[PDB]
């Protein structure tokens, strides 16, 4: 665990999560877990880090 | 950027008697 998340692996897994979430039904925990991590990494100005 | 995750959490006349008690 000698890592922080990539910005853009998370976002993407959440885009898939999002879809996928239709056919397979998938925990909206780990969606939200995530939407909230990619709003820590936030600037007002240059929106996303 | 420095942090881990660790251990030591705790959630992750009248002469008569009667009636006493």
């Amino acid at each position: 665990g000698r890592n922080q998340g990539n910005t853009w692996l998370t976002a993407f897994v959440l885009k898939t999560f999002a879809q996928a979430r239709a056919y397979i039904f998938i925990d909206e925990a780990h969606i939200t877990q995530a939407l909230i991590w990619l709003s820590q990494r936030q600037k007002d100005n240059g929106c996303f880090r | 950027c420095p942090q881990l995750q660790q251990y030591e959490m705790h959630g992750p006349e009248t002469v008569r008697k009667y009636f006493p008690e």
